[PDB]
């Protein structure tokens, strides 16, 4: 539970964030959109991601947001983006972090056709370990787990960001997006109590998306497979009620298939937790491997 | 292809706009003076024909209104791309910033009335062949005992709707859908063909009523995909949690119905609520 190539990179970071101090509007001048934005601080010469959620309450909350935002000076991880400061501007909160030149996950395999297997095991350490971390030493679930907010860099590290600190900000934002690609548990979607096994979930789908090419409900017949117009609420009652997704046979080894299989179980106490999962075949596998995830990341995506 | 001012019988020789009155989804909602009233500008596209003439669908029918429950319909100016809605100003607030203020009181008394008021209202509505289809607590003005509906009608032409295969949803707005509806948002779904029905809009008043009680609304813990699907599937709450009796709690079996013939008219309702103690 701690490398030291690792712990160069933090220290490094560490730095970075006192050059900052505090921040405003004016600092920020805009690169490219990415809602959020790639965006070039000018009192320090670190290129930021700024995430902006638009707000319209009175002061006596944003105040309370802020206060609750700053939880994420103290957290800090390799498996986890970098938090700089939070403050408040014309009517939206923002939210500057570390950037990352790869992208999500949901990009890449956007490009990408499918994500070969090796590389998805390294992935599952990131979060399985990245998790693991705020359970153990901040009580904290993620609570959105999914592909569009798993990171990647040329640099190799992956890093989970966008989970669930503040209360109140969940509660002063007005309005939700739904579409057809929902990555909620199915006892999340019936209402009863919930722990850190909706994001195991969260993971185990992710995980099969991205190593078929093709979010998985419905599944596919054999006709698509080979090769390799529905409503709301007809996704959510198969995600409730039919067989969970399954990896298919024969291109991924058993050890995968299962790892996946043991997320994707309905029942959340039968559910793999966070540390059977570390503990599991098929990342005791991919740890002691070598792959050069930058060196794969840069030559698809081209970077 | 227009509508001119002086095709109404209310006589307008001038109006002035005001200040904003307040955010809103659908165009915006200014002061105005003709006394006072209030207009809602809009925006269409400049050659949209097709949504055009079903507008003017629209407010022929609102000409013909007039309840003391009902907002006044009082004009309707089109000339495209700009089209403005005048009814008259209420004085006061909605019953949601009233529901949501600590320093007022809310016995099962006073709750009982405010709700007979709505139905009164929606009685009318639906006796002249109007659905609203956005009944809420926003959408409600109160004053002293004098109660308001407003805005009724004007989702069809709305466009609250609109991200990529992402369908926005507001806070508040799926508690008051029945099941039938519910059943069928998407990321494709238009206000225009949703299957609203006078039995909706009873439903709607369903939540209202658990709202009048409840002081918050239904679902408000739950993320939008577990309302969905808790509501697809027939799952309501009830108000044995806060300790009201077995009368107060059967108004919402019955507008909460999952099947919409189970669900009674808004005559049928005002004698259950004439029935509480
Ligand atoms: C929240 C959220 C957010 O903060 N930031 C800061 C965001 N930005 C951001 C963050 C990091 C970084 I690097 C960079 C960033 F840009 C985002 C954000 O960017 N985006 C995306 C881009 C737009 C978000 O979408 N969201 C967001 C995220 C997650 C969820 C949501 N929406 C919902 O979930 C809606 C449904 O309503 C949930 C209401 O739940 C309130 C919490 N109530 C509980 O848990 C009660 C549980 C309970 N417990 C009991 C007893 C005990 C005993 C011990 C414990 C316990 C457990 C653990 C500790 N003790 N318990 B017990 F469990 F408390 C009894 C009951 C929205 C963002
Ligand atoms: N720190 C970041 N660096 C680079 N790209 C980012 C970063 N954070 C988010 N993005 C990208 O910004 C886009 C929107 O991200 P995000 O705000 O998380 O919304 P979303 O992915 O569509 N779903 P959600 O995270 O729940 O709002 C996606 O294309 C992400 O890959
Ligand atoms: N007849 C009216 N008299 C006074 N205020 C009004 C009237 N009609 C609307 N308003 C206010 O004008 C603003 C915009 O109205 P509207 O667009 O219906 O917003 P809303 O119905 O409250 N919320 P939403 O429909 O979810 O966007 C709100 O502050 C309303 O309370």
């Amino acid at each position: 539970e701690l490398d030291e190539q690792q712990r160069k990179r933090l220290e490094a970071f560490l730095t970075q964030k006192q050059k900052v101090g505090e921040l405003k509007d004016d600092d920020f001048e805009k690169i490219s959109e990415l809602v959020v934005f790639k965006v070039s601080h000018k009192p320090s010469g670190l290129v930021m991601a700024r995430k902006l959620i638009h707000l319209e309450i009175k002061p006596a909350i944003r105040n309370q947001i802020i206060r609750e935002l700053q939880v994420l000076h103290e957290c800090n991880s390799p498996y986890i983006v970098g938090f700089y400061g939070a403050f408040y501007s014309d009517g939206e909160i923002s939210i500057c972090m570390e950037h990352m030149d790869g992208g999500s996950l949901d990009q890449v395999l956007k490009k990408a056709g499918r994500i070969p297997e090796q590389i998805l095991g390294k992935v599952s350490i990131a979060v399985i370990k990245g998790l693991t971390y705020l359970r153990e030493k901040h009580k904290i679930m993620h609570r959105d787990v999914k592909p569009s907010n798993i990171l990647v860099n040329s640099r190799g590290e992956i890093k989970l960001c966008d989970f669930g600190v503040s209360g109140q900000l969940i509660d002063s934002m007005a309005n939700s997006f739904v579409g057809t690609r929902s990555y909620m548990s199915p006892e999340r979607l019936q209402g009863t109590h919930y722990s850190v096994q909706s994001d195991i979930w969260s993971m185990g789908l992710s995980l099969v998306e991205m190593a078929v090419g093709r979010y998985p409900i419905p599944p596919p017949d054999a006709k698509e497979l080979e090769l390799m117009p529905m409503a709301i609420f007809e996704l959510l009652d198969y995600i409730v009620n039919e067989p969970p997704p399954k990896l298919p046979s024969a291109v991924f080894s058993l050890e995968f298939q299962d790892f996946v299989n043991k997320c994707l179980i309905k029942n959340p106490a039968e559910r793999a937790d966070l540390k059977q999962l570390m503990v599991h075949a098929f990342i005791k596998r991919s740890d002691a491997e070598e792959v050069d995830f930058a060196g794969w990341l840069c030559s698809t995506i081209g970077l | 292809t227009s509508i001119f001012l002086q095709e109404w019988d209310i006589p307008f020789e001038q109006l002035e706009i005001g200040e904003l009155i307040g955010k809103g989804r659908f165009g915006q909602v200014y002061h105005g003076r003709w006394g006072e009233v209030a207009i809602r500008l809009i925006d269409i596209e400049r050659d949209n024909e097709d949504q055009l003439k079903a507008f003017k669908r629209e407010v022929m029918a609102y000409r013909q209104t007039r309840h003391e429950n009902v907002v006044l319909f009082m004009g309707a100016c089109m000339s495209p791309p700009h089209l403005a809605i005048i009814t008259s100003l209420c004085k006061g607030r909605t019953l949601y910033s009233v529901v949501r203020d600590a320093k007022i009181v809310l016995d099962v008394n006073k709750t009982r009335q405010i709700a007979q008021e709505i139905v009164k209202g929606m009685g009318y509505l639906h006796a002249k062949g109007i659905l609203h289809k956005d009944l809420k607590s926003k959408n409600v003005f109160y004053d002293n005992g004098k109660v308001v509906i407003t805005d009724f009608g004007l989702f069809s032409i709305s466009g609250v709707l609109q991200r990529e295969d992402k369908l926005r949803i507001q806070n508040g707005w799926l508690c008051h859908l029945a099941p039938e509806i519910i059943r069928q948002l998407s990321p494709d779904t238009e206000e225009d063909k949703l299957p609203f029905s006078k039995h909706s809009d009873v439903f709607a008043l369903g939540t209202i009523w658990y709202e009048l009680h409840a002081r918050e609304w239904p679902f408000k813990t739950q993320p939008a995909e577990a309302i969905i699907w808790q509501m697809g599937t027939g799952m309501k709450p009830n108000l044995s949690q806060i300790g009201m009796g077995k009368e107060i709690s059967d108004i919402l079996l019955f507008c909460w119905a999952f099947e919409q013939e189970e669900r009674p008219t808004f005559t049928k309702l005002m004698d259950m609520l004439e029935k509480l103690p």
